[PDB]
DNA sequence: ACTTTCAGGGTGGTATGGCCGTAGGCGAGCACAAGGCTGACTTTTCCTCCCCTTGTGCTGCCTTCTGGGGGGGGCCCAGCTCCTCCCCATGCCAGGGTCTTTTCCCCCAGGCAGGAAAACAAG
DNA sequence: CTTGTTTTCCTGCCTGGGGGAAAAGACCCTGGCATGGGGAGGAGCTGGGCCCCCCCCAGAAGGCAGCACAAGGGGAGGAAAAGTCAGCCTTGTGCTCGCCTACGGCCATACCACCCTGAAAGT
């Protein structure tokens, strides 16, 4: 139970940084289901792309290759 | 030994490049300048994000350009947004820019 | 009367303070539980690498940002400047991540 | 331990190259790296399809040209053929 | 006796998605094409599958930002698509 | 044949695309905003194949090509091969 | 080999093309026989309901307006074929309850 | 001569749909449905090698492009389809 | 229905991969503050939601007249095949030039304090 | 509109910390040699794509009646915004244990090249 970790005062500082100006009252569950959904996603991939490579810890570059698959190329983190 | 980076005129690796290019399996055969073509395109593609990127850090008053001269370069540029579309840049940020509605009058 | 701001000025220079910033809106060790009880689900017993649980986190500080300006694009358009979970589920819908 | 391998010398001496008197973080160049990587493998991904449609077995600078074109929007594609022919046919010629 | 507007609406649309032809004039479509190829190659030649194939996604494409800008146009409180719809749809697909 | 084609879109088939969709009522600009629309679709695409076919130095635009151009851009078409 | 290990798919003709299509340098010999079995799959899936579509027609013949109907009705085939463009297909018939006369 | 699978399509029906037919404007779409997953599974596992500083593109490697690229119930199925193909084989 | 093209059985080699030994770099785990961030409350102000009205643009209908569908035919350039053989790319090896990892130190970025300026809001 | 009042930005000073250069190594870049093979070109061929002819009839375009729907205006109530205060818990640091993973060595067998043929599929 740790989605609640995604603040209201940080989803509202996420919104504002997407130029959001008032926020209703249920905005706040709503972006932590999205959040929820593209977080499995995206570790769904990555966690078959460790058991692939028979390893035990997920890599950065497991992660970058599960976003590549999702059309989420990520820079910076190897490459 | 004459390097074909120095002959043509390139910075990148043309011998590493035509190496990644057999060994990653894209054809059976490599032309002598597929690699060459290549290189060139890539460092054109990189410096031209670099300049951009410069750019930014200048109008910053910086001398070290991090990820977010990077995206602010690559986000205000028509083209390489385009190219870039669905890219991630990493501690880059978001572009500054807000909604005429949610002014003040 | 004690000083008071009128509704907006504050969400405004927010906005202006969040958008000229690089960090990461979400705090570091809820997102690392996250992550960890999402992965729980697909591999028991596993590890992470700092590096991995960054660039998931940069991933999803953008994901989660693009999200909320196609929202306010739909509240702006139907008429209106609080954005809502019905504008969420347009834009959404609309992207086509799921109808 | 083992040796890795990068763009990143080749990227700092075209980065001195365009900007003599600014630098660029450890970050950026991780950046850096990444972007050049993905460029490479679109470019070749799209070559490898170009040169399999019309049965050749061969990668070719022409079918890079046809990647390039096929990849790159507008100025983009424009001055990156520009580019790449003219690096091929210096390397050609001389 | 005049039906009354919208009835009309309701079993026009029900006709055209009971049906699978092609809902461009297939002249003209060609003459478009060939008028947007034109520029790109002078002296280009074609293959009616080739056209039939350009007109089957061009209409495929329309009939999916059609249903985006319907759904535009039904958050904005409104039965009338419009321009505004056409683009907000057309901006959180991506196109622009 | 070379000038004003796109007129050849007309309104009842425009108004047809949209019954399709789903579209209940139309608006007058609707029908020039989708011209124009399809115009930039159709020149994205055809500049794709026109490409495509340059390449195999061929002079006739195929379905190979076509279909290929559409790939290319996550809209794949089915029934011409490939 | 085909027969060997029960496809109706070409085990040698998937071979060749993996060894030809140049996706790596060695090609190893159970790579043909899963992948004739992948595709065999689910040209199964796709072609089941996309006659049971065409029986719900009083059809005996599959048509593309029947696998278009069948591809976006069941759930998985349409989110892996979601940018399918499928000629002669049309689109499934969905008026919304807003537009329907009160 | 142009190699298809339109011989091999109209084998699997007959195993499922025993009584109904194919028109040939079908038998072109699925020739295009086949080649294009082909190249989706084999250009997943193509890239699964270059990741594992591999060589040889297997059984391992059929499986993780399957599962990677299909949703759900889809990849349950298709991945079982191919084990038992490949032990089939080899037995 | 024939054929002609390609997949299968057998041989030989070798190179890629499988299994055991290893050592160390980093990932997990545990205290510990303690200030920075988060949660609950209150005022109230402004935003949203409904209602009315109207005029105006959209729709249903009719009629006329076009121009798209439906063939039929000529031709002539463009796409496919076949064979030659030659120039390009490949396999292998030798030596060094370049790229790679460690070390350092100094200039650039970070934190803080002070003051000035620029918007905000009651008035 | 003045003015008090916050919040933000510029300038200066101290500091820390990470990038740019120096030094050595280790790994494959390039040159030299031998060679098979794929594609560039020339000829033949054939087929389909363009252009034109004719017709006619279904659909588009213009005009009118009429009607219902979007957009402006009004009101109210309720629900976020902003500020305040109390609490708690990230996190920066320090420290340890131990696992797992990249490498290294040796060899074991699956795959590639090749020779022939009989069978499978495309016209």
């Amino acid at each position: 139970d740790n989605i609640q970790g995604i603040t209201k005062p940080a989803i509202r500082r996420l919104a504002r940084r997407g130029g959001v100006k008032r926020i209703s009252g249920l905005i706040y569950e709503e972006t932590r289901g999205v959040l929820k959904v593209f977080l499995e996603n995206v570790i769904r991939d990555a966690v078959t792309y460790t058991e692939h490579a028979k390893r035990k810890t997920v890599t950065a570059m497991d992660v970058v290759y599960a976003l590549k698959r999702q059309g989420r190329t990520l820079y910076g983190f190897g490459g | 030994a004459k390097s074909r980076s120095s002959r043509a005129g390139l910075q990148f690796p043309v011998g590493r490049v035509h190496r990644l290019l057999r060994k990653g399996n894209y054809a059976e055969r490599v032309g002598a300048g597929a690699p060459v073509y290549m290189a060139a395109v890539l460092e054109y593609l990189t410096a031209e994000i670099l300049e951009l990127a410069g750019n930014a850090a200048r109008d910053n008053k910086k001398t070290r350009i991090i990820p977010r001269h990077l995206q602010l370069a690559i986000r205000n540029d028509e083209e390489l947004n385009k190219l870039l579309g669905k890219v991630t840049i990493a501690q880059g940020g978001v572009l500054p820019n807000i909604q005429a509605v949610l002014l003040p009058k | 009367k004690p000083h008071r701001y009128r509704p907006g000025t504050v969400a405004l220079r927010e906005i202006r303070r969040y958008q000229k910033s690089t960090e990461l809106l979400i705090r570091k060790l809820p997102f690392q539980r996250l992550v960890r009880e999402i992965a729980q689900d697909f591999k028991t017993d596993l590890r992470f690498q700092s590096s991995a649980v960054m660039a998931l986190q940069e991933a999803s500080e953008a994901y989660l940002v693009g999200l909320f300006e196609d929202t306010n694009l739909c509240a702006i358009h139907a008429k209106r400047v609080t954005i809502m979970p019905k504008d969420i589920q347009l834009a959404r819908r609309i992207r086509g991540e799921r109808a | 331990r083992s040796r890795k391998e990068s763009y990143s010398v080749y990227v700092y001496k075209v980065l001195k190259q365009v900007h003599p008197d600014t630098g660029i973080s450890s970050k950026a160049m991780g950046i850096m790296n990444s972007f050049v990587n993905d460029i490479f493998e679109r470019i070749a991904g799209e070559a490898s399809r170009l040169a399999h449609y019309n049965k050749r077995s061969t990668i070719t600078s022409r079918e890079i040209q046809t990647a390039v074109r096929l990849l790159l929007p507008g100025e983009l594609a424009k001055h990156a053929v520009s580019e790449g022919t003219k690096a091929v046919t210096k390397y050609t010629s001389s």
